[PDB]
């Protein structure tokens, strides 16, 4: 019987991983706590105040890709997964149920 | 009993490799102290989790790709950069011992041996010291099967109050005459 023959394993960002606790639930837990926007600061600083959280979260979730590439993959997988669509509409369904 | 015996350098035949032996000679030259690596430490830029390389050899190859699972499980080909602060260095010093004039047979050249001394034992040896040094006699590959060989030092045995004790001679007296006669006392 067959003694082993090799193959190359691979990993990428995926909707299940993006739906794990360290994915979007981490955002719902931490984003409103960590981002703060104020009229007391210029636009560049406020934009950075948004971006710093999402960049650190994106790295800690999936350290392979650059932040811009991460955003592109997030947009495309968001465009093309039913589970992620269900979760996303479920957030606003919950807000509608408030 | 072999670690007790004070061999001359030419009596250190190849049969003694790996053994703890004691060698009697004069230190003919000594290197300045240099840092040898024991464990190299690498920071990883793209995950922060450091990694380490223990070095057992005269030479080593530096790591590049982050082997830590914090990178590798994410298949993230992050970059390793060496850091001196987090690396364990050890004090290293190379010395050369040479067999004494009484040990040389008739008509032979005085043979000599490299001593490698590490750690706290460093700079226990000075040139011109006549000394017994215990160490592990070991090979090093460079020739082909001929070996470089050295002694990993382990122990050193050297062969070689006043402001009131001076009052002994002051009270003993006739100091100029006696101290003058004491220069080369056997010389008439
Ligand atoms: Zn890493």
């Amino acid at each position: 019987a067959i003694t082993a023959r090799k193959r190359r394993p691979q990993v990428k960002l995926t909707a299940e991983k993006l739906l794990s606790d360290k994915g979007l639930p981490y955002v719902l837990k931490n984003a409103h706590k960590r981002i703060r926007i104020s009229s007391k600061k210029n636009s560049y600083d406020n934009l950075s105040n948004i971006i710093q959280f999402y960049q650190l979260w994106a790295h800690e979730l999936f350290p392979k890709a650059k932040f811009k590439d991460f955003m592109k993959i997030c947009q495309t997988v968001g465009k093309t997964d039913p589970v992620l669509r269900e979760y996303r509409v479920s957030l606003f369904r919950d807000e509608m149920g408030m | 009993a072999i670690s007790s015996k004070p061999l001359s350098v030419r009596q250190i035949k190849g049969d003694f490799l790996g053994q703890l032996i004691t060698v009697r000679g004069i230190i003919t030259r000594v290197s300045d102290v240099k840092p040898a690596v024991e464990v190299i430490a690498y920071t990883c830029d793209q995950c922060g989790y450091e990694v380490f390389q223990e070095v057992n050899s005269r030479t080593f190859t530096p790591l590049s790709e982050c082997t830590s699972e914090e990178c590798s499980q994410n298949q993230t080909k992050g970059q390793l950069f060496m850091s001196t602060r987090a690396s364990k260095f050890s004090a290293f010093q190379e010395c050369k011992i040479q067999e004494l004039s009484q040990q040389v047979p008739v008509g032979h050249i005085p043979r000599s041996l490299n001593i490698h001394v590490n750690g706290t034992l460093v700079r226990s040896l000075s040139p011109g010291d006549i000394v017994d040094v215990t160490g592990i006699f070991l090979p090093a590959p460079y020739a082909g099967l001929l070996t470089e060989t050295y002694l990993e030092a382990q122990f050193v045995r050297q062969h070689k109050d006043v402001e009131e004790r001076v009052m002994e001679l002051i009270t003993s007296g006739d100091v100029y005459n006696r101290l003058a006669k004491s220069i080369a006392p056997e010389i008439y």
